[PDB]
């Protein structure tokens, strides 16, 4: 390969031999594209004039009133589509085109990636077919209809547990024979190389923007940047530009679900065991036998049973720290943001906010400049929250 | 390892190819599965390809996926699969036994330990479906020191650089223009090739052998019969017997 | 008054004497605020860092392929909240604060204004109470829950036909006694002076941005700017900066509903009669007797039975032209945008797009540079459209 | 216009204030409404305030709003209201008849034409609830040339500049510290003031008269009785009679 497929011991390209050429082709395309002024110019044009970048960095005073905490929220919820997924999905679509590919294959848990994949494809004239877990089809019907309205062919998977992991399974199955004309648009910074690297690079503008915006408004780097972690794309996008800034803390928040001890969670990085699946070596939810399980969370977007390899590595070396937040904690953060700032965050993003609220509340006299990555809007979550209350 | 050596030598003396059926261990139940395997062997199978049920069959089609579901419905576990393997070996001393595995079940609690268990139960080879030549080092090394043959897939989109690696790394057999790959493998002295491109008819077996392959592997076709006679276990066996005898007849003739 | 309450013969301040001081106070506050560098600085800060301005101007090539039409869409759908309503709602909230008022009263048809009112109030620490038409409460339940999540007190109106007009009635009733401490946040560029003027000025950034963006990308002004017209705020916001640019056509699109001839429409400006209500003299939906009727449309946001006085005036002098678009036409435009550009527009905005599509299709060889004001996103409309298809 | 002149002069000779009840025309039905009005007059009403059902009662509270609904349920229309007005005048030659209107029904098909119809049926005054002093020009002008008195509301938040306008523009009666407004109006020679701040008890009438007002208007209290006895029209009348007599008694005593 042109680039290192590993982040320490994590990563690799654990796919059937038949798929290696596809991975190698994609890596070469990415490397050439990254050196191409014109690829970058078009990517940037789409991000600005189509997706709406740069996103705002909102200082939230009402929520931190009475504490020494200054909180800023990176507004990815304002991005076209309502979530950060659009960023990388646009870059990957341009990559597919660079390779002369006219078709796109994608997978989804929460319909956000499929919707983002469907929108990008509609925009760039690509034939898109999405793989959704049969269960998630009925759970995320609005997202399903949206995908259809944008012309993508939605395909439910009834295999295994009929969820994200099995969907990711079907998409790969397809790609194994169609790689020649179709591009598999992976939805997070996980999977086999070069996906973890590609997704990070196509999401890094989140962190680069946050840096410029915080320097402009505060004249200094934040003490810490916090983001939820499902597969790891929104978090790594925020983290990327701050990795070499040693003074900046990088905090990833995994779903604690009903509580780590209950076993009903989706926090493999801190509460799972390293295994090999999804084409990579990374920590994951699995039985003592080695059978892979599902990640539980109130938020569907954080149901990936594994985590991006770069996150597992940044953790191992102590560069980034990972914590977990319970459904009830996220729900509370969700309610608090709506009432105090007039912003409805996605339940996913609410886990990041929930942690920042904990950092503030536990030590109210600690002076800290925090940035929470608001990865998406929670309009999609009003019903769920309403069913709980 | 060596059981493959002997089989291929024998087959050559007889001027015939090897017919190798694939089945999921514990599908549709441990007892029925053990019986299916004995019937395959009795009907003419030269070697066996056995898969252990994995939660996420990354490289498995519908037929096989359903096999895993039935196996899991019967509560089949890898530990149960190793118990079956020991019993199968105790009954049949010479048939080469190959495993079709997924990386996590091998890596789960030690790659080396997995290969130790294989050698202990009498397994001959292990093909890790999701471990490409580029990530095989620890698997092939652990396999070799436990006298297990590391099996590699030589895909259709294989370049010369891949052919050389497969030839150098593989042992027992190579999982396979076609004549080009076959002859290049032989040129590089790769383990005897066994064709695996959806073989479901007698003509496909003779064709594979005529092309210069040492044999053919049949999976879906075998499992299909099981799925069909799920309600009639005895008829399942009878049909399996007919199919295997038909396929084997096609390797010599 | 400090400013002219009339746009030709349209406008005025037709409210009970008791409410005149409130109107006069508000006008003085607005005039002082408009001259205040600090009011403008804070308004701008909220618009940029909180709402996400400036919004993008997307050139849509796929939809105009094969014609001499170049279409750009002003992305108000990307604004915080998902619609243009947020702009003026923020300015009015700052105005209320300028007047030392701590409470807000608002009205809604489609829950968008109430939601925008609730979000602004939550942000600026204002006690907000919303008036929704009883029927609309059940129709726009998601918007209702959102208002509640943001702490606003939602109040359904069972009077009259239990719709927008009756809601506007209840809000006024309240204000008549509470004007001293509460500010009535009108949701459109209609009602008694100074509201039509205030709402326009607090929405004019849409047009000012469009102008700079079109000059930057095209090097010339557009041939025409098109926007839907319910009460008239999004349209006047777009129109405002182009009024003195005589070469730029201003096209307003009213809902034709099931068809003008069926009587089931909401196009009073072109198919109604001038009357006096909602505190103003303007064309409206009314019986031969003078009893006011409701405006029908597939889109709830275009159900205001009257129109802003400045629109009626711009029409009378021939500066702007108003046309109508049927439910089926809007629905088609809705579908076309999703499939060809990966953007889900609000059914309201779809009426504006539908007209621009008609201008293109009827004369495909006519060279024209058009700008459609995409006033809001259609996520809220996926169900409705799905019920039709 | 002049009917007010005479009434107020008479009342003054008798040293008593005017009690004026308000009701919605056609509530709860044309016939019952006509009967309600005759009962109000028979019970002691010095003048009448009559509203015509409008779709959007911009300045009407619950009680009155419901009156409009009942009126509309009976299909009452402004044309029907004018027919009722002519009949009421034909039966009662001297009671001042005042209309409580909304701007659109007056403006609908000509402001001047509306005032012509009023003069034709014998109406004395017209109060357009949603037309403030600032927008009254065309209404007061059309009223005056048709011998109709333009009635203006002197709100509690009224400055001296408003008091002067109300005094100069109004005729018939002024719809009303309280003593301040009353005395300032008299200073400016405004039409006799009739207090209208939720008057529902006899003590409220004497209080208004004692404060220097020429009388008091009662609306909700009247309609309330109707809403209560909706199921017993005869009891409605009996209760109305008792209320009005009580209120009127309070104006002289
Ligand atoms: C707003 C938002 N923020 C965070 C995430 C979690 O993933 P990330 O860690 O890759 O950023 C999601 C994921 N959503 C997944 C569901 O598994 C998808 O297929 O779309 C999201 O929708
Ligand atoms: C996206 C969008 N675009 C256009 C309009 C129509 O009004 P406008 O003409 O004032 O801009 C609406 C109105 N919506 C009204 C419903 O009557 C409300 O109370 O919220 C909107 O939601
Ligand atoms: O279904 P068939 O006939 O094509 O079988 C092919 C045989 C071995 C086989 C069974 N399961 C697999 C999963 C991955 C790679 C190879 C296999
Ligand atoms: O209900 P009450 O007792 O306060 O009546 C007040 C009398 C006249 C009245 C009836 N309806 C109105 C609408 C607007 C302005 C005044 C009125
Ligand atoms: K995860
Ligand atoms: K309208």
């Amino acid at each position: 390969t042109l680039l290192n497929p590993y982040f320490g011991e994590f990563g690799g390209m654990y796919v059937p031999q038949i798929l290696m050429p596809a991975l190698n082709q994609l890596e070469e395309a990415f490397v050439r594209a990254q050196k191409d002024p014109e690829f970058q110019a078009q990517f940037a044009d789409l991000l600005k004039n189509y997706a709406g970048r740069p996103t705002a960095l909102t200082k939230c005073q009402n929520i931190t009133a009475g504490t020494r905490t200054t909180l800023y929220l990176k507004r990815e919820d304002l991005l076209h589509g309502g979530a950060h997924k659009t960023n990388q999905v646009l870059g990957q679509a341009l990559l597919a085109k660079r390779m002369g590919k006219s078709e796109i294959i994608a997978e989804t848990g929460a319909g956000q990636h499929g919707v983002a994949s469907a929108l990008a494809s509609a925009l760039l004239g690509l034939k898109c077919r999405i793989y959704m877990g049969a269960k998630d089809v009925e759970r995320q019907s609005p997202n399903v209809f949206r995908m259809r309205l944008m012309g993508a062919e939605v395909i439910p998977v009834h295999s295994g547990s009929a969820t994200l992991k099995d969907a990711c399974n079907e998409a790969l199955r397809d790609w194994s024979g169609s790689y020649e004309t179709a591009h598999y648009m992976l939805g997070t910074a996980a999977g086999p190389h070069p996906y973890p690297t590609i997704v990070r690079e196509f999401q890094r503008m989140i962190g680069e923007e946050t840096k410029a915006q915080i320097l402009d408004k505060e004249g200094r780097l934040p003490d810490a940047v916090i983001a939820c972690v499902g597969g790891g794309s929104n978090a790594i996008g925020m983290f990327a530009d701050f990795i070499n800034d040693t003074s900046v803390g990088l905090i990833g928040v995994e779903p604690g679900g009903h509580g780590i001890e209950t076993g009903e969670h989706g926090a493999p990085l801190k509460h799972g065991r390293v295994g090999i699946y999804f084409g990579m070596k990374a920590p994951m939810m699995q039985t003592a036998d080695g059978q892979i399980e599902e990640s539980y969370s109130i938020s569907a977007g954080l149901d990936f049973p594994s985590v991006g390899p770069q996150h597992a590595y940044l953790n191992s070396i102590g560069r980034a720290d990972y914590v977990s937040i319970t459904d009830d904690e996220a729900l509370e953060a969700f309610k608090t943001l709506c009432r105090h700032e007039g912003i409805i965050p996605a339940l996913e993003s609410s886990h990041a906010l929930a942690h920042a609220l904990k950092m503030m509340r536990e030590q109210p006299e600690k002076e800290q400049l925090l940035v929470v990555n608001l990865s998406g809007r929670g309009d999609k979550d009003i019903f769920t929250v309403h069913d709980i209350l | 390892m060596e059981r493959y050596e002997n089989l291929f030598a024998q087959l050559n003396d007889r001027r015939e190819g090897a017919f190798v059926p694939f089945v999921t261990l514990g599908d549709p139940g441990i007892e029925q599965s053990l019986k299916i395997i004995d019937t395959l062997i009795d009907a003419g199978a030269d070697a066996l390809e056995l898969g252990v049920p994995f939660s996420d069959p990354l490289a498995n089609g519908p037929t096989i996926q359903n096999a895993n579901l039935r196996a899991f419905a019967a509560g089949v576990t890898p530990a149960q699969c190793f118990e079956m393997l020991a019993l199968i070996r105790e009954k049949h001393p010479t048939i080469p036994i190959g495993l079709l595995m997924y990386a996590n079940l091998v890596f789960n609690n030690g790659i080396d330990a997995f290969y130790a268990r294989c050698e202990q139960v009498g397994v001959d080879s292990v093909l890790v479906a999701d471990v490409p030549v580029e990530e095989s080092a620890p698997f092939r090394q652990a396999a070799l020191r436990h006298n297990i043959a590391p099996i590699f897939i030589c895909p259709p989109n294989a370049d010369d650089d891949l052919l050389r690696q497969v030839a150098s790394y593989g042992r027992g057999y190579t999982y396979l223009p076609l004549h080009h790959l076959i002859e290049k493998l032989k040129e590089y002295h790769a383990a005897p090739a066994l064709q695996g491109f959806g073989i479901s008819s007698p003509e496909q077996v003779s064709a594979a052998v005529r092309a210069g392959a040492a044999g053919a592997i049949s999976g879906s076709a075998i499992v299909k019969i099981i799925e069909k006679n799920l309600a009639s276990p005895k008829q399942m066996l009878a049909e399996l017997r007919s199919f295997v005898s038909a396929m084997k007849a096609a390797s010599r003739a």
